[PDB]
């Protein structure tokens, strides 16, 4: 078969940026490649054929180059809507096959995020385990710390993160941590609270509740 | 049952060399055309596994399947032996088969299924009826994501002149546009366009313009944006057929001029032939009489005056000029006939200088659409500058073009006495627009015997007809008669006062070159052209018929 | 207008076998090229397998070769994949995608329309329902959401009100938990004086297990 | 990597215009042969649908797939555009594919897989090696229940004649029996054989002597049955190369001799020019020079002398007979060769009268398998009897034909200096059975450069070789000279020692007619023909190799 | 050598749905014509269906179009017909057959090989395993038997000493009871000296009901 | 539809004779017309192709002949093993269409019928209900009256005949009639007989038995 291998495999650049996916082949191609873009959760949709032709109802700040082993496309003034991943395919020999894909992500503003903190509900208590929930609404960048602690024994170990993929509008993130303990050792403790380190705060937000509140 | 004809697609049929399964007859041709009722659509074909035709190397009996209708389409596949072709999906709207047999030895021969293949294409066909309105893509400006094959058709009232002119045009294979002087594939075509090839306002008096528009998702963004007009026209009495075609003016796009050759330098291009320029004018790349400028009408319009000059080198203060040429006409710009007087070609003299104009009314108006000038002699060197001068068949008094030109009569009205080919189709009568032209089964029959009909479909006033030879050893009409009947039944020979007897009108002088023939205006529904004398290969004809509508009291 | 819809994909016993359909409307198939691509969880598309129903010509990627068996129906306008002795690496989205290639050298084995995709997915594991629990705001901008625990396999499907309510709302990815069940939480974001006046409902949905529990998040205390 | 070749089909493969997707080259002339391993099989071919070659009508650029092997197959199927062919199924065991490439413009052009077809036909071949046995069709005297494609060969050790005779013969589409001789498509054919047309006894030298077998459900019954066998010979030193072929005996069959004509009364038949026949002769239609009586002695035979009478019609007691005639004979029925004395014919002396015998011995001894004896010359009309004396080239000692006119010598032993075309069939090269000849390079080369070389295989007595002219402005070697080796390494030439000089072997007259050169026998393992002088058209040649087996102590 | 062999007939419920099978063995079926045609018990031949791999066509007689679909895996060198919506008229035994119509204008639609018959029976009624009652002789030529009753559906198949002894044996067509269900009988004459000293044990198969019992007749009294 | 209709439906004829079945097709068919020949509970075979040529390995005795809408096999010397069902085809129209068929049956000479009658066994009685049956092996012609006897009672319309394919050797026939009643009415009478008419027999045959025997 013949291989296909993207570079980079990933990138982040700002709005009206120029943007660069490279694509080798292992071996010639003339100039029978295609580009599709993916969004998460959709089929791909086709942007580029025979290498350099846009496909009916691309923006034509799409653009494709290359004729035999190296390929290129250019996004040439990058948008929020254009966060999505990437594909060349070679549709030359008997058999297509496709890049492992380049996955592209918008560069914008700091978002400081909002922090909010779910205890369970006693409709879970009573089935057996209880879960705490610390939703990150809106921020960017997406790397963010996220810090538990129960009467203050900073758990590790034993809640698991969840990241939205980036709004294509807005570009931020949502991000959700989930703690489960057991009943057992939920009623150990009263006042759980949720910790968020993120760039976009000037000092850790801290957010918490107080079990049974009234 | 004579074998072949023209198949309706729009329900899925047979078609099978005309034994099947029993041997084909020899010396045999079969020819089909199958079309889709929608531009959208495509034609599929499915042979029969049981295909058994004479082998050698198809020098002999064949299958013959190619893409579109008629014979010049490109051939998807020629077969012959015992294996069936594979299926064989349209491009276009329409298929052409043809089946093939030597006189000697047969087999069981071949049969195929058809139906309508769908694309995804969508037909956004859509007819204008409005005083003024835009025609365009849908969507535009901008790309709309589906296939399409549409026909935009403007529809006019009689009396009414449709203007059209584009505003933008960004499309020749997967997109195009091309536009008709009538019905589309039955009328004449104006043109075909595709590309940035924005094309030049057309003012059309037949009562019907209609453009045909095919799209790709393969082309990444395109679309035209045109804007139509219906002007009212009042046909006067008092006026003469000399109004200039619009060299001058422009009414005659650059677009319509060109020529043999021009200039290396390319300085003097067609598109400064236009009457009183001051930028040099047209020469060709060499001077010889083996030259031309052509000018194409894009209508079928009357020729009544030629005026032209020669042209001052506005680099060099030099003066070049024509002194004589002779004159070049075509309906349709393959046919051409040199404009003669009395029995050789017509010399014009033309000028004596570069600046001063030189006029020449011909001798009778000639109908036609392409023009090219021919010079013969010159002083120093070929220069040229020109108006062409006449005017719309359609500004005489109820003098509209009927139908047969456009489309808008019917194959099913058009009938004839006899016909040659034992299938005939019918549009092939029809003026300027047929291929051929009509010819009956032994071409040289006895005069009176045959006839051509044109059935009109109401009670019309009538006003004359336009004959025409015939394209397809080359037959025209030179002599002939014309009857008329309301009932279809009845019949009157337009009579003759001064003999007292049926009257006999002139024909064509040539093949292509038709001439207009008016008369007294009579009521008729059905009108019958009778031939009583013709070139040496026989009766060919194409026709059309003049005329108007019928309109008081207490 | 040109569609492709995929059904038929699932959750499958290793071993056992399974039938994609590529359903086609707008156009006829045959003289076509349908191809298969699949895409396994967060990872790049995979080609498989295609068909040209005139002809009969298929082929297939390696990966596949002996144990998939693509073909057509043209009387039902349809394209399918018959995957047997089916691997847990075979986990992943089936799109089926349309190749126009007649008269068009340029665009051979270029994949122009594309199905929506179907799941499949390969577990021992067996069906289970998912348990709903809301997630109750405070007692500016509060929010609230929905907890959707211990289900497999995937996907859970989660709205407000219907579709009424889109904007702001939140459904986060799924995650593994190390109980082998998957749990996800969806969130919408809304004003705290609309809060306490206003039905806030989400609608979880699970076809899998034919479940649909619709369950009403207020901020409850005593 | 020159484009085309011969592949065997027992594992599935490709073929593809050479660049393909690539576009494929101007200029171009792919040829392939697919072949199954057994006579049983079909070759079937699917080509994929993405195929793309010019258009217009096949005018210019094309692939043609044929049905058996080489050019004069029956076409099968000739296409071009964007439209694949469909799946083809040979009919017999091999296919043959060529692509043409017009010089201008191109597209991705074609692929195609290749495999074998299985019918359902059984082969049910067998070798035969013991001194006598039967050859039959499998259940006869009765129809096997099951389609068959079956070679039997019957193989000799050298010095033993093998005689075939058949008993019953009850079977050309459908079922057929040819025999060659040799290995079948290698070998000659010596005749296709079908219907209740029983074959003549065949008595071969060869070594081997083989019958290819076909059958069909559709045949209601059918089969054969012959014997075999295996007789000893004895060259002796002293032995006359003058024994009667067999026209008296009737070891020429009815079978074997025909002609241009025969008189209405058919009482003058060709079966009737025997030697000493008591009832008529033959006579033609009418009488002219143009007339010829032809005897196949269907293997290449020696003809050293002619002998001939006139006849006395036994109804009338007329006497009509030959005065002179020429002699004209091919080693293949299609190329003749008119024998020369000197520069012009040769006109033989015939007859004085109807009953006495005239004898004419070749000036020196002729090869030939078909002959002709035709009348310049005769009193009153043309009447003949004839016998034809000669022997066979294997009567002499240690003279066996070694292999490259049967196909016991392989294509893998048949190697050459240059060859004209980019990739060379082998077997172009053999003697008679070669379709055309070896032509080098350049086939006008400088003399001692180009050679033919022949591998024996193991450790032979050589003693001469045949030459021969090439078929297809007609090449052959006018002179050359030969050298041996043992180890396809050391080699020496031949030498003469008159001149003490490698000698300079005399070559053919005409590029059909062959000739035999022997020489002291020397031991060899390879043998290498390197012409020195040839026809104005270059060199063209076929060869055989003549020799034996080598054999004491204490 | 030749060979059809068709598989997957049987009972089934009305409206209910069924597959045959037809299995080449000896050459490629592509590039031939499949014909599947039916017999209704004790009637004459019906032409039913027919496919040409290689091009694809297909055709129907109108008594199954619509509701019978031909079809062909070239891979596997297998034609199948999948009837769905079964009447009871479609009650039959199935044969598939060959027809070699390349280059043989002569044999276009003649079938030339005819695989041993599938047996399609379309009804309500259920499965029924047979009871085998013996024939005992009395107490030159003395005969005996098994009296197969009490099944359903059709065949049967009995022989005596598993095939062993067949010279002289007769096994009569199943009868339809007033009951519903069929009932036959197999007999054989035989020397009664050789009685009373002999082995002769009957030997009954149903598939439909997955029944052997091999019965043992004797002369029995007292 | 194109209708193939064959004449004669059925017909007996002796080994030796010329036999000649017709097929008359609905409208012109060329001479595109095949014969095959069905054994019982077997598959048909092809005899005749084109109307007139066999297919291989039919014996010669076979031929057809036809021409149009009337087509005719001959069977020129009748065989034992001929004994079959032969159908007519046309194999000209796009769907293929069969005869009804006709039926041959092999003329000998007559053999009278051996009867035989078997009671019921103990472990049939014991279930619900008991059967009788009468075999009357090997005879000709297939036409043969069987009358039943309960202490004389002639019963009727309580038992079933089932009749062997005529033997493709002997070319006689074997004939099972078997009598219902349940073990309630059947110890009502002690001897049961049956009773066979049929030609080959100068006077009718009556076989019978003892209800308990010892």
């Amino acid at each position: 078969d013949i291989q296909m291998t993207q570079s980079p495999s990933s990138l982040s650049a700002s709005v009206g940026d120029r943007v660069t996916i490279t694509c080798r082949a292992s071996q010639d191609v003339s100039t029978a490649v295609a580009w599709y873009q993916q969004k998460p959760g959709k089929a791909p949709k086709l942007l580029i054929y025979s290498a350099s032709f846009l496909y009916s109802g691309v923006p034509s700040r799409f653009s494709g180059s290359g004729s035999g082993t190296d390929f290129t496309l250019t996004i040439s003034s990058l948008q929020p809507e254009d966060f999505a991943t990437y594909y060349c395919q070679q549709a030359w020999a008997y058999l297509p096959t496709f890049g492992q894909g380049t996955k592209v992500e918008i560069k914008r503003t700091v978002a400081a995020p909002s922090v909010f903190i779910f205890p369970p509900s006693d409709e879970q208590l009573k089935s057996g385990t209880a879960s705490v929930v610390c939703l990150l609404n809106n921020f960017y960048p997406r790397e963010a710390k996220v810090q538990w602690k129960v009467d203050n024994a900073l758990q590790s170990g034993n809640s698991q993160e969840s990241v939205t993929e980036q709004d294509s509008k807005d570009s931020t993130y949502s991000l959700s941590s989930t703690l489960t303990l057991s009943k057992a050792d939920y009623e150990k403790h009263k006042v759980y609270a949720c910790e968020v380190t993120h760039q976009g705060l000037s000092s850790p937000v801290t957010k918490s509740f107080n079990r049974g509140e009234c | 049952p004579p074998c072949g004809g023209r198949l309706n697609s729009k329900d899925a049929g047979y078609i099978t060399s005309p034994g099947y399964p029993q041997d084909y007859p020899s010396h045999q041709n079969c020819e089909w055309i199958v079309y889709a009722p929608e531009p959208n659509q495509k034609i599929v074909l499915n042979f029969n596994p049981h295909f058994e035709i004479e082998k050698h190397d198809c020098k002999y009996d064949f299958i013959e399947i190619r893409d579109g209708d008629s014979e010049s389409a490109d051939l998807l596949g020629k077969h012959c032996g015992n294996i069936a072709p594979p299926t064989i999906i349209s491009s276009g709207s329409m298929l052409y088969i043809k089946f093939t047999s030597d006189y000697a030895r047969q087999g069981a021969g071949f049969s195929l299924r058809y139906e309508i293949f769908k694309t995804g294409s969508e037909d956004c066909s859509k007819n204008f009826t409005s005083p003024n309105g835009t025609i365009e893509s849908p969507g535009f400006p901008e790309k709309y994501p589906h296939n399409l094959d549409c026909t935009f058709t403007i529809l006019a009232k009689p009396k009414m002149e449709i203007i059209l002119q584009f505003l933008i045009f960004d499309l020749c294979k997967y997109d195009w546009l091309d536009i008709w002087d009538g019905i589309p594939h039955v009328g004449p075509l104006i043109g075909k366009y595709c590309g940035t090839k924005t094309p030049s306002e057309l003012r059309s008096s037949t009562g019907i313009l209609s453009l045909t528009f095919h799209t790709d998702m393969a082309v990444a963004k395109d679309g035209f944006s045109a804007r139509y007009y219906l002007v009212h026209q009042e046909p006067l009495e008092n006026f003469q057929c000399n109004v200039p075609l619009g060299m001058e003016s422009g009414r005659i796009a650059n677009e319509q001029i060109s020529a043999s050759s021009t200039y290396s330098d390319g300085r003097w291009t067609p598109q400064q032939s236009r009457l009183h320029g001051d930028d040099n004018g047209w020469t060709p790349n060499l001077d010889s009489n083996k030259e031309y400028l052509q000018v194409d009408l894009r209508f079928l319009t009357m020729l009544t005056a030629i005026a032209t000059q020669g042209a001052i080198s506005r680099e060099t203060q030099n003066g070049y000029y024509v002194k004589s040429y002779k004159l070049e006409v075509s309906t349709n710009g393959e046919d051409w006939m040199v404009y003669r007087h009395g029995k050789n070609h017509k010399v014009f003299q033309a000028n004596n200088d570069a600046t001063e104009v030189v006029l020449n009314k011909l001798h009778a108006p000639l109908l036609t659409r392409f023009v090219r000038i021919r010079p013969q002699t010159w002083h120093s060197g070929i220069a040229l500058r020109l108006e062409l001068f006449g005017c719309r068949v359609t500004d005489a008094p109820c003098s509209n073009m009927l139908g047969m030109l456009s489309g808008l009569i019917a194959d099913s009205q058009i009938s004839a006495s006899s016909t040659q080919e034992y299938l005939w189709s019918p549009s092939a009568a029809r003026l300027v627009s047929s291929r051929s032209g009509w010819f009956p089964r032994i071409p040289q029959a006895q005069p009176g015997e045959e006839w051509l009909q044109v059935d009109l479909g109401t009670p019309k006033t009538v006003k004359g007809v336009i004959i025409q030879g015939a394209r397809g050893a080359r037959a025209f009409v030179r002599k002939f008669k014309v009857s008329y009947s309301l009932n279809g039944k009845d019949w009157e020979y337009i009579q003759d006062p001064r003999t007292q007897q049926p009257k006999l009108f002139e024909g064509n002088m040539h093949y292509d070159t038709p001439d207009i023939r008016r008369f007294d205006p009579i009521p008729a529904q059905y009108v019958r052209v009778y031939p009583e004398r013709w070139s040496p290969a026989g009766i060919g004809m194409r026709l059309e018929v003049l005329g108007c509508d019928w309109t008081h009291h207490h | 207008e040109v569609q492709l819809v995929e059904s038929g994909g699932g959750l499958v016993q290793p071993g056992g076998s399974l039938r994609l359909s590529c359903a086609a409307s707008g156009f006829t198939i045959s003289g076509y090229g349908i191809h298969w691509v699949r895409q396994a969880p967060g990872k790049g598309l995979e080609w498989v397998a295609y068909i040209y129903p005139d002809s009969g010509y298929t082929d297939y990627a390696d990966s596949v070769k002996g144990r998939f068996t693509i073909s057509a129906d043209t009387s039902k306008n349809t394209a399918y994949l018959q995957m047997n002795s089916l691997r847990a690496e075979d986990t992943a989205v089936y799109y089926c995608a349309r190749e126009d290639f007649r008269n068009r050298r340029r665009l051979w084995y270029v994949m122009d329309y594309w199905g929506q995709g179907t799941l499949v997915t390969v577990s021992s594991a067996s069906t289970k329902g998912p348990s709903v629990f809301p997630l109750a705001p405070s007692s500016g901008t509060a929010a609230l959401g929905c907890l959707v625990k211990d289900y497999f396999p995937e996907p859970v499907t989660v709205s407000w009100n219907s579709g009424a309510l889109t904007s702001g709302v939140h459904t986060f990815p799924a995650v593994l938990q190390s109980s082998g069940l998957y749990s996800l939480s969806s969130v919408v974001t809304v004003p705290s004086s609309s809060l306490g006046t206003q039905t806030y409902i989400c609608n979880v949905n699970h076809k899998p297990s034919n479940t649909k529990v619709d369950k009403k998040v207020e901020p409850k205390s005593c």
